[PDB]
């Protein structure tokens, strides 16, 4: 019995960002956390398109691509949607995919923009994050762009359109006094924003035993997961990893005896 | 050819930014200003907006 | 030219001359991460250079692990004064600038170019001429 | 006692050449009782070390203190009394070489002992009797204790 | 032409074992933890909460090559301990810390968001 | 006078002997004849190697390329059977020649 004992501090919580500090962790810990959150964090996102009509100046996998990177809602229904590689049924059912739908044709002389706002989802709780809207493609006067999507569930590990966060930044010991890293020029180097030192020092002194225990996180959110909601995702799915060793490894130890 | 959905290195979405940033510009902004204005602080998300080309505005005079 | 024709190469031998610098301190743990990349390890740990106020090994402890067998050798590091071999302090280098392997064990010295290039008297040079191509071939991976 | 030598040491430069090493500093100094000179490798990072500090220097082949080898192994979780646990700061080392004024027929009155903590070098001057228990090849252990 | 599927670093293919167990001959009480589809991510805090047991004498992974999907976890215990209750006590440590810090991150949200 | 110093076993100098041979040896040594005059005829025969090497290397250039590496041989043997080099030898100068 040697876990830590961690304590969480939220210091900002937006729309957009979760701005937390976990203390009394190892750095292991804390960099698995953030890792988590970029590559284990499942979200729902569009992984196979059916184009029907593209006359639009991009082709059928520009599209494609573009439709995957779109993010979807994915709060509460991430977690009720099965893998669809779990789900017992055909390629696709409602219990592990969400059917998208675009069918926009131009017919006036002004460039129709072809945005997320024109994908119609069959399930109101996966819709796409910003119904300014992102733009698909643009279509000129007689073009049209008419295609089904599937949205499923998959996390960053796989591909980066799973991936729920804008950025995490992670940080610890702002001042160094741990000299994790070494400045040939201390003085030259701007102060962090979780700097506690005053402005004549540039470093806090050597701290012979000290060890990273505090650690800095800003979360941001590309809008499918709310930013407290992926960091709850990732400290239950990176459980859920160990656990699910744990069962293996229970199994291991018992068949070689 | 048309604005990337996401920014290449932190994955912010930036497809949503690129007529806004036309509309600032229009109104005078600088494009630091601009650029600050919707929110992108990280200069690999500055860089996606600052640095593309919209070609898809001449591919859209070919007619189909 | 009767010496070796590879050796160690651009990140690993910028690195390893930092490696064996004499201020190169690692942790418990940080060394037990290297030595899970140490195929010819024996899977004892050695006993840290210094012991209190903390456990720390030397840079040139670990890459004793990796050196082969118990060759010797003598080399100097690039940045060796000529007028150190004729002081006080020969074989005692204050900058640490003088290579000695002995029992396979670097006891003191910088690695560089000159004790792990293709040069002939050359660190890899000895573990072929002693141990062999199929000591030397781990050699050269434990080192990368 | 497993001992090779001890004796208490002042030091008289810190790095007479120059900062060579960040982290490391190269010590000189010099005994009053057995007037052994001392030239030292230390981690002054960890220990810190100033001009005229004062130290106790035990060079021991054991640090149990019973006479029982160590092997040359680390052994974290041995609960074994330890000599170490006297002293500050704790070198483990190899003497690599063992100096004197030996001639063709005479024998040596002053012998250097070389010893090498992981690349952190030290040599012992003085006379041969009082480095007798110095032999090449041998592991030995640096005890230190600054004295107030 | 040679792309493997994104799905293969974190799935197990049919007849693939998720970590296997290999006693280490070269010293006692020292056993190899082969996990398949896992990455630095289990790997380093599992070695980083085996080096907080006392009874562990050595704790260490690595990823043997990065195209691959294997950590191997070296574990070298007392006489009196085993590696492979060392690992298991490594992650039920792991899954507390986990758990503790699900609840206080739960009860920051709420105190965010209530004032 | 270099040559000579480092290379010609010198059996008079019982002092000497006593430091680097054993006691057993040194008598044998300093005794008979038979093995002084061996260790004459290994300086002569060095001596006769010396002026060929001069006819080889007129230039004086003592760097060479040869199969065996004896002085790193000699560093493993020392390393190999702990020679301590304070302590006097047991190995008969005889045997050596
Ligand atoms: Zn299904
Ligand atoms: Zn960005």
């Amino acid at each position: 019995p040697y876990a830590n004992q961690p304590t969480v501090r939220i210091t900002e919580l937006t729309d957009e960002n979760v701005k937390f500090i976990i203390e009394n962790t190892d750095l292991a810990v804390a960099n698995s956390i953030r890792r988590v959150f970029i590559a284990e964090v499942p979200i729902i996102a569009i992984d196979w398109v059916q184009i029907d009509a593209n006359s639009s100046v991009l082709h059928d996998e520009f599209i494609a691509h573009r439709l995957g990177l779109i993010p979807l809602t994915s709060d509460d229904i991430v977690d009720k949607l099965q893998y669809s590689r779990d789900c017992t049924c055909e390629e696709f059912c409602p219990e592990c995919s969400v059917e998208f739908t675009l069918d926009v044709r131009c017919n006036e002389d002004q460039t129709r923009h072809v945005t997320s706002r024109d994908l119609i989802s069959n399930s109101p709780r996966v819709i796409p994050v910003t119904s300014d809207d992102i733009l698909i493609v643009k279509l000129r006067k007689g073009q049209e762009l008419r295609l089904r999507a599937y949205a499923k569930k998959g996390f960053g590990k796989e591909h980066a359109k799973w991936n729920p966060t804008a950025g995490v930044a992670f940080e610890y010991d702002p001042d160094n006094a741990l000299r994790h890293t070494v400045y040939p020029k201390p003085e030259e180097w701007p102060k962090s924003e979780y700097s506690e030192l005053d402005e004549d020092e540039s470093q806090a002194p050597y701290d012979p035993n000290g060890k990273p225990e505090r650690f800095y996180y800003n979360v941001e959110s590309c809008g499918s997961l709310r930013p407290e909601t992926i960091v709850l995702s990732a400290l239950s799915g990176l459980k859920k990893k160990l656990s699910d060793l744990q069962t293996q490894l229970s199994h291991e130890i018992q068949s070689d005896v | 050819m048309i604005i990337p959905v996401r920014c290449f290195t932190c994955g912010k979405i930036v497809g949503n930014k690129w007529e806004a940033y036309l509309g600032l510009l229009q109104a005078e902004y600088t494009e630091g200003d601009a650029l600050d204005a919707l929110g992108l602080k990280r200069y690999c998300c500055r860089r996606m907006l600052l640095a593309h080309v919209d070609l898809i505005e001449k591919l859209l005079n070919y007619a189909p | 030219s009767n010496r070796p024709v590879m050796g160690i190469v651009q990140d690993t031998l910028t690195a390893v001359r930092k490696f064996t610098k004499r201020d190169v301190f690692l942790e418990r743990g940080e060394v037990m991460n290297l030595l899970m990349f140490l195929s010819t390890w024996d899977g004892k740990v050695p006993q840290p250079a210094i012991l209190k106020p903390r456990p720390l090994w030397t840079g040139k402890q670990i890459f004793s692990l990796i050196i082969p067998g118990h060759i010797n050798c003598i080399r100097t590091h690039s940045t060796h004064p000529d007028d150190e071999d004729s002081g006080p302090y020969k074989h005692i280098s204050p900058g640490d600038t003088k290579v000695v392997v002995e029992n396979g064990e670097l006891i003191m010295g910088i690695l560089c170019k000159k004790s792990l290039g293709t040069s002939a008297g050359s660190l890899v040079h000895i573990s072929y001429l002693e141990m062999g191509h199929d000591i030397t071939r781990l050699f050269y991976s434990n080192i990368q | 006692a497993g001992i090779l030598f001890e004796d208490i040491f002042d030091v008289k430069d810190i790095d007479p050449e120059g900062k060579k090493f960040d982290r490391v500093s190269r010590l000189h100094c010099e005994s009053e009782s057995f007037k052994m000179d001392l030239i030292l490798d230390v981690n002054i990072q960890i220990y810190p070390v100033d001009l005229g500090d004062k130290f106790r220097l035990v060079i021991a082949s054991t640090l149990y203190e019973d006479g029982t080898l160590d092997d040359g192994e680390y052994n974290p979780t041995d609960d074994r009394p330890s000599r170490a646990d006297q002293f500050e700061y704790v070198m483990y080392g190899k003497v690599y070489r063992i100096e004197g004024d030996e001639t063709s027929t005479e024998a040596a009155t002053r012998l250097s002992a070389y010893v090498s903590y992981g690349g952190l070098l030290m040599r012992l001057q003085g006379d041969a009797n009082n480095l007798h228990g110095f032999e090449v090849d041998s592991r030995v252990y640096l005890l230190m204790k600054k004295l107030a | 032409m040679n792309a493997p599927p994104a799905f293969e670093s974190f799935l197990l293919f049919e007849g693939e074992k998720k970590i296997t167990i290999n006693k280490d001959t070269k010293v006692p009480n020292a056993c190899l933890f082969t996990i398949n589809k896992e990455d630095h991510t289990l790997g380093n805090i599992i070695k980083s909460q085996l080096l907080k047991d006392p009874q562990v004498l050595f704790a260490g992974y690595k990823v043997p090559h990065p195209l691959e999907h294997k950590i191997i976890i070296r574990v070298q215990t007392t006489p009196d301990y085993s590696p492979q209750e060392a690992f298991t006590n490594a992650i039920t440590d792991l899954i507390s810390e986990l758990s503790l810090l699900e609840e206080r991150f739960r009860v920051a949200i709420k105190d965010k968001q209530e004032g | 006078k270099a040559f000579e110093k480092k290379f010609r076993f010198d059996y008079t100098n019982e002092r000497a002997l006593r430091r680097t041979l054993q006691e057993d040896l040194v008598k044998d040594v300093l005794s008979n004849a038979h093995i002084q005059n061996e260790l004459e005829r290994e300086f002569e025969r060095m001596r006769e190697d010396r002026e060929v090497l001069r006819v080889i290397f007129p230039t004086g250039d003592s760097k060479v390329v040869l199969p065996c590496n004896l002085l790193r041989m000699i560093w493993n043997a020392q390393k190999i059977f702990h020679i301590n080099p304070r302590l006097p030898s047991d190995l008969h100068p005889i045997k050596v020649v």
